């Protein structure tokens, strides 16, 4: 079971391209310098593991996905790991996977809402999930 | 031979481009399918400077037509000139900005901004010698302001050798037109200081004062506000397009009106304007035409030139008329205006001519004045900006789009050294 | 292109529907069968050859309403699927709107405002029509608005709300549906048009000389102000504004989302005929209080923002010269931090006027949205109701049995007085 | 020249069969005595002068259907051979079917088969039609299927089934029938269309606004998908699927052999003119679970295969783009050693319309065979209902006393328990 | 005189090849019938090399047509210029092959083979001098891939020293057509690698992108991605049938674009391509058509030749133009564009000029690449390959016809050798 949120409009409640993707970057151990990065969704499966280890089957992420079809791959894998979880969110995959900013940065922005939610606070290191 | 790259951003940069463009084809004969009916070999000699010669005898202009929104673009496609335009230079997305800097600048115009960067690309290729970029929009909007910016900045990034020019519509002192305009002004002028080599302020204010005024029209219309600035925007590049006596070119007329490389905001004037009935009342000789440029009235900036001084002064001249008459008016005015003119800066007048006229006209002006004045208009913007951002209003609608308050201060900021700069050279002996 | 999805929740938001789609169809040459003997397209789809359908949803818990526009004169306008009726209402009971009856449809309504969105290219957004005081335009209203915040994220969504009169209610537990549909709803909508059958009444009496106003004519009145707010959309025009321009320049916080419309001129030909009807009069009429479309007084308040929207014969150096009067005078006055109060459209296209309808035709008109420090008054009156009535628990009973539990009613009132502090805030000037 | 032989037996087959050939007719325009004032050919022979005759056999072991279509509108239609009877049915028992009363017109049945198959030069192969519940369509298809894989190998054949409801059952013994007659069946079809009653009723219900649905308008509907699915033979197309076709690429192990039917779009005239029915739109609506004709969850199953057929107005790109937005959504999972699931038939004939039909004319028509993990939970089901009746004996004695042992019993559920495991072991994803 | 023996098979293969037999005629003047309505002498000069000529003044397509069903033959002989085959030279079975390799190269195919090697033998035996082959198919069949790489081996076998062209339709990335194709690609392309001396790889996914993205067609058909190919094809062979200034044929494309014998498989291009309205907006000099060529957007093959580098690059020009400048465009690509260009091979574009352009244009180019981003398609293959062959998915269905694993397993090494080949040429510097 994990809950769910919803974000619209919110005051002091919002987070900068620069600070999202250093807290990204830290969580995650990489080096991101674009939030369009994320498209590629194996850093969302990866907070999957994070959040809920054991809804992600992360030995079928492509983490050095450079095509269309290998980003949705990843997608689906996420989707997958949504559906178990019972988080309800639609995930507009042909928008984010076309590496655009408006959906990505809307995407990450629910993203970090949903994680806040969830989170408990334990420590893993994410470079044993890598690799 | 000197090419010029035409670039509108928004519903006022591509209503304004849309008259300019109709201004410009009557003057070198061409009609609205592109093909050339004038009359003189002089009108088609430096075609190029403006438009791309396509196969079967027509001239296409060399213009990008840029708009979150769609039904700008349509009108425009519809009006009258609409199809001379190419149709793969049309640029515009579904979304909007919602009068957004941000969404303008950082979402949605950034998921547009690389189709009209291919585009400028391709256009910059096809000319032999690239002059530069000028581009129409207002400061006050979501896509021209934000969008028109980053499009700016880009293409500095790639031509950092090459002219940046604008023609940017100002928000007016008595009456906002949005509510956040404040913002979106203060965020633009953050990048045009920084990434353009000359700007034109022009001012609706400004504008409608001229035409109620000065061309006596009991209720001018958004159209013959443009007009106005059409003729001011053909002015300046007229010496490029046609022989003349001195000539002027962007390069040159930047060199004489830009002495420290921000102060490049200039406030653009139009001589002469008359009314229907008073024309037959007087006869337009080159001291007349002097008169109506050197006065706050005809100014199409809100800013009283006698607030402050003048540091230059670009006065281009088209027709033909004596050099010498235009000189000594030059000096005249020069020397009985003396306290309005900085005294560090000797001769600050520059003078081109033009032997062509424009149509209708047997001689016309264009003027562009370097006046510290226009630092009124600057600290006017820094003050609504401050009342509201003190306060934090609307911050959630930037915010929301990825910015942070850090940008808005140094931004803020840099406003606010200009503001200081100018007033230091106004105030220098 | 720029398509817009409309839904018509309960009574009212039926009803203002049927005289918004009537209009619609005048606009846009449309008949009542969907034929026409391309600006129609951001509200009608077009199916096969000469049929086009409305982007609208219509909903209610019951179905007599609605089956008046089954059996109706636009019976071919609407496809079935998108006029949805269940069979008991929710019984002026934002509970049964909400949970017990609401929950039932609520995966329908969606299902089929999924199926409408997948045919539009360019969606600007929702156009939500309801009540504050009835349990279905209260309860569904919320739910459905929490969904959509769900599946669609920050897609903008707009409200039409007959809010409830100061001295003149239907219902006798409207104060609570009310709180509880402005609590649910606030964290979920952009930005919330109120407008007040009273003072619509007033209107209709002392600007029209109609002795008894019917509904009809409200709902009329209302189709006008729609049709204003959407026609920069729907035609071209010489300044634009667009569905996601109003929240950015009415809304200055988040909280703080609810703008108040009033509409110019409103007259009958007999006395049309004897007035000139310039720019600067109209919008010096709908700055006068007694036009007003909520029963208010801003000569007690400060505006936050003013937009106003032009259509017809306007030209924008009149406007400038209007507005520039307007803030002159010293029953206009604007909150501290905010210089700038106006945003200003204006479009081509005159005002189109309903055949038997109450209003003359004329060469323009202007629907102003303003946002007022005075509608604090307004929720100050509701608490108040609130308050008397459940100090002794009155009606309580109800909604506990519909499954609503005691305590949500005061984090729904707590919530509203932080509203109420948070005007009152907003209302003062800046120190220094 | 590629000819097909269409076997129906039993009640259900005989009677889905009167609506497969009505519709053929009116396809191919031949009249219902065999008259027209050459696609034709596949699935009509032709004799003498102006007379074309099906190529089938309707077969059932009592004679009361079958006289229906003797004295009925098709008696001309059928030549008096390919249309065979018993004397007694084999009354809901598999036994009775496979050996007691099956064995005495078997060798009647497949010399007439020979016959039919005598006049091919191409034969494609065969589509047999029936039910798992009754005695004659379990017992007696078994044992025709056993008699043609010995007689004919290797050519294709192709079953269309009417698999049993979860909570709608005729008789009481059908999950003997079913579980016996899948078990014999097995290893001798190639693949299985099911189609199931209750869903086909749902859809009639919800989708066609029809009260109460009858046998004939399920048939209707039935006749349909057979016509998608061989349409790309008896017509030309711009992408082609063949009868050898779907086995290859639906069926990826030889026990799973089952794929389902799923057909769009299915609406009554007055629903259709508000709608315009493209590719992408009509897609959807197949890959919604409600419009499905198994009563079956594929949200909660895997695809492993999609073949996609289309017919009418549609444009190949238009069905890619369609599709690629099918694969990205949550609701549609494939099997991970299949990254490729989807086959794709584009047709260019539209769906023809039965007169006096349920369904509307519609430019395009698009039939889905998808084979999914879901499918398991059926099997599930009907080895519950088995195992509650076996445990006890329930009706076993009729079996036994028409020559079945007791021993077969246990051995068909032993073979369906592999069965079920097999799918099972198939569902889960690759190590490494 | 050089004789080229055209051969189709499946559904795909006779569509295109009909599709790109049409526009042979129309350029040769030959109409329906066979029969010469053309202006000029040059149209028949070399009309020997695609045609043979009958008795009565009539030219029959060397053309034959395969497949393992009858329907498409119909379709075809139905067909605008169906009449003009040969009837003998349709050769069609009955049974189909159920989009089966095995089917198609040893069950269904094996039986009707020796029919089709019958008529080719024949043919061939027609010509004074063969050139070679051209066949027409897809790689994701059965028919296309399984008979038509049998047809492939018996023809190299037999004529070992003459060319073997092929135009292999390639599945696509983000959709399938068929659940087995990567097992009916991964076998075919075993069979190209050794028995193909050139393939141009056309892929689907690319086609309906530039039909929607640079055609502007909304909805495009498959007969308009078919002329897409066709045009491509002819412009092949065009230095073949007419006269030009600096003239190629197979052979010498061959040795240009081919360093490494098993390095074969082309990206081709064809440029312009153009709207109906947007096309008066632009004239077609050479610089223009270079342009279009050098993009990943006007690539057949679904692979962006930026995620790798040219091995080689063949351009082929038709119309009236100036060497010079074409020389100039082709220096300028390499020398702007270097990191795209494999730096051990200078010079490494080829260029062939015909003057004899195709109808409705004074100008066209036709691309040919060869480049290590190819590699990308294959990879996916294998992949998909893997991913089921690894469970033995589908297996039962080839391995019923006669076929080991073992095959199979052959195949997949093969082609990862290839990938590694192709990395290996990537990488070297
Ligand atoms: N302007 C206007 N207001 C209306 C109309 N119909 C109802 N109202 C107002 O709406 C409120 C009553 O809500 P309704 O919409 O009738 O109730 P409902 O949404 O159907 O909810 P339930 O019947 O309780 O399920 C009162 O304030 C009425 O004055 C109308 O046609 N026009
Ligand atoms: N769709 C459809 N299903 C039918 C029809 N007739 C019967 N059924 C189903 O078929 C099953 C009953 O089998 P029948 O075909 O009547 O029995 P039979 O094959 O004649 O076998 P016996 O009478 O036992 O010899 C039940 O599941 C019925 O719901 C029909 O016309 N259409
Ligand atoms: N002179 C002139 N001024 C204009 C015209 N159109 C708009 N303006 C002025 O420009 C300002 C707004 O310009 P606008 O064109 O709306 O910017 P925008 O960025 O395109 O607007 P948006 O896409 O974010 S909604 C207002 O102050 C208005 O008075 C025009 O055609 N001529
Ligand atoms: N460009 C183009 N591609 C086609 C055409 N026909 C089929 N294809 C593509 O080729 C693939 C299948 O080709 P197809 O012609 O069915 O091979 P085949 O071997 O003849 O098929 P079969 O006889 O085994 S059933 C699909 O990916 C399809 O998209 C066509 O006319 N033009
Ligand atoms: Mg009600
Ligand atoms: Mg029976």
């Amino acid at each position: 079971m994990a809950v769910n949120v919803y974000s619209t409009s919110v005051t002091s409640e919002n987070l900068s391209r620069h600070d999202m993707l250093a807290w990204v970057n830290d969580s995650l151990h990489l080096n991101y310098t674009k939030i369009e990065q994320l498209c590629s969704g194996a850093a969302y499966c990866q907070f999957m593991d994070m959040l809920f280890p054991g809804c992600v089957h992360l030995r079928k992420v492509k983490f050095q996905a450079k095509l269309e079809h290998e980003y949705i791959h990843n997608f689906k894998v996420l989707q997958a790991a949504f559906k178990k979880m019972g988080v309800d969110k639609i995930i507009p995959v042909e928008k984010l996977v076309k590496g655009k900013f408006q959906d990505n940065f809307e995407f990450i922005q629910w993203f970090k809402k949903f994680f806040d939610a969830n989170y408990d606070g334990k420590d893993y290191n994410p470079l044993l999930a890598r690799q | 031979m000197r090419e010029i790259v035409h670039i509108q951003a928004g519903q006022c940069g591509n209503q304004i481009g849309a008259k300019f463009w109709e201004v410009i084809s009557d003057e070198h004969g061409i009609d609205p399918t592109g093909s050339y009916h004038g009359d003189s070999d002089l009108q088609l000699e430096r075609i190029n400077v403006y438009y791309n010669e396509a196969a079967g005898n027509k001239y296409v202009p060399r213009a990008i037509l840029v708009d979150l929104e769609p039904g700008t673009m349509d009108s425009v496609r519809s009006g009258p000139f609409g199809q001379i335009f190419r149709p793969d230079n049309f640029v515009f997305g579904q979304s909007g900005a919602g009068n957004n800097w941000a969404k303008g600048h950082y979402t949605e115009g950034a998921e547009l901004v690389d189709s009209v960067l291919d585009v400028v690309r391709k256009e910059s290729e096809s000319c032999d010698c690239l002059q530069g970029f000028q581009l129409t929009h207002s400061l006050g909007g979501g896509t021209g302001s934000g969008m028109g910016t980053l499009l700016i900045s880009k293409i500095r990034e790639e031509y950092p050798d090459r002219i940046m020019n604008t023609f940017s519509v100002v928000p007016s002192p008595k009456v906002s037109d949005t509510v956040v305009e404040p913002y979106n002004a203060t965020l633009s002028v953050h990048q045009l200081v920084e990434n353009t080599d000359e700007t034109y302020c022009i001012d609706n204010e400004a504008l409608y004062d001229i035409c109620f005024r000065t061309l006596k029209l009991t209720t001018p219309t958004y159209g013959d506000l443009n007009h106005l600035v059409s003729a001011t925007m053909s002015g300046v590049t007229t010496c490029l397009r046609f022989p003349g006596q001195l000539n002027a070119d962007l390069r040159k007329l930047a060199v004489n009106m830009v002495p420290f490389p921000r102060l490049h905001f200039f406030m653009p004037g139009f001589a002469p304007l008359t009314s229907r009935g008073s024309q037959q009342y007087r006869a337009l000789t080159v001291p007349e035409l002097t008169q109506q440029m050197f006065d706050a009235k005809n100014m199409m900036a809100a800013c009283d030139p006698r607030h402050g001084r003048y540091l230059t002064v670009a006065a281009v001249f088209r027709g033909r008329m004596s050099m010498k008459e235009v000189d000594e008016q030059m000096l005249n005015v020069q020397n009985k205006n003396s306290s309005y003119f900085v005294e560090w800066i000797p001769n600050n007048v520059k003078t081109a001519v033009c032997d062509i006229p424009p149509r209708g006209l047997k001689m016309s002006a264009t003027f562009i004045g370097n006046s510290t004045a226009i630092q009124e208009l600057f600290k006017r913007i820094s003050e609504q900006f401050t009342a509201m951002f003190r306060r934090k209003a609307f911050l959630h609608w930037y915010t929301g789009e990825g910015m942070d308050e850090m940008e808005f201060t140094e931004a803020e900021s840099n406003m606010n050294d200009l503001v200081s700069e100018y007033q230091q050279y106004q105030d220098a002996t | 292109m720029r398509e817009c999805i409309s839904i018509h929740v309960g009574q009212a938001g039926v009803q203002i529907g049927n005289a918004c789609w009537e209009l619609y169809c005048l606009e846009h040459g449309i008949q009542p069968d969907g034929q026409m003997p391309d600006s129609f397209n951001t509200f009608f789809s077009e199916t096969g050859a000469g049929k086009h359908v409305p982007r609208a949803v219509f909903v209610d818990l019951e179905p007599t309403v609605i089956d008046e526009v089954r059996t109706g004169t636009y019976r071919q306008l609407f496809h079935p699927e998108q006029l949805i009726t269940g069979k008991e209402d929710a019984a002026n009971n934002y509970a049964r709107g909400h949970y017990t009856i609401g929950k039932e449809i609520i995966d329908l309504v969606l299902d089929r405002i999924r199926k409408l969105a997948d045919q539009c290219t360019g969606l600007q957004g929702f156009l939500v029509f309801h009540s504050f005081g009835g349990g279905t335009g209260s309860g569904f209203t919320s739910l459905l608005m929490e969904r959509l915040s769900v599946d669609y994220g920050k897609k903008s969504k707009l409200e039409f709300s007959i809010y409830p009169a100061p001295q003149v209610s239907t219902a006798v537990v409207e104060p609570y549906n009310s709180i509880l549909t402005t609590h649910t709803t606030l964290e979920h909508s952009d930005c919330a048009f109120m407008v007040d059958n009273e003072a619509i009444y007033d209107i209709c009496r002392r600007n029209l000389d109609i002795e008894r106003p019917t509904y009809t004519n409200l709902n009329r009145l209302i189709s006008q102000i729609v049709s204003s707010i959407t026609a920069s959309l729907r035609f071209d025009g010489a300044l634009n504004v667009d569905l996601t321009e109003f929240q950015t320049n009415l809304v200055p916080y988040p909280r703080i989302h609810f703008p108040l419309a009033t509409y110019a001129p409103v007259i009958s030909a007999e006395k049309a005929y004897h007035e000139q009807l310039s720019v600067a009069e109209i919008t010096n009429a709908c700055f006068e209080p007694a036009n007003q479309m909520v029963k208010c007084d801003p000569r007690h308040g400060k505006y936050m923002a003013c937009c106003l929207l032009y259509r017809g014969d306007v030209v924008p150096k009149d406007v400038n010269a209007a507005i520039a009067t307007i803030k002159t005078k010293r029953s206009i006055q604007f909150v501290d931090w905010c210089p700038t109060g106006f945003k200003v459209g204006i479009n081509y296209q005159p005002p189109t006027v309903v055949p038997g309808g109450d209003l003359a035709k004329v060469q323009r008109a202007v629907c102003m949205l303003s946002n007022t420090t005075a509608i604090a008054e307004a929720w100050a009156r509701l608490d108040h109701k609130f308050d008397l009535m459940y100090a002794k628990r009155a009606f309580v009973h109800w909604y506990v049995g519909e499954g609503m539990e005691e305590g949500e009613f005061s984090e729904a009132r707590e919530d509203m007085a932080a509203l109420e502090k948070d005007y009152e805030e907003v209302g003062v000037d800046s120190v220094e």
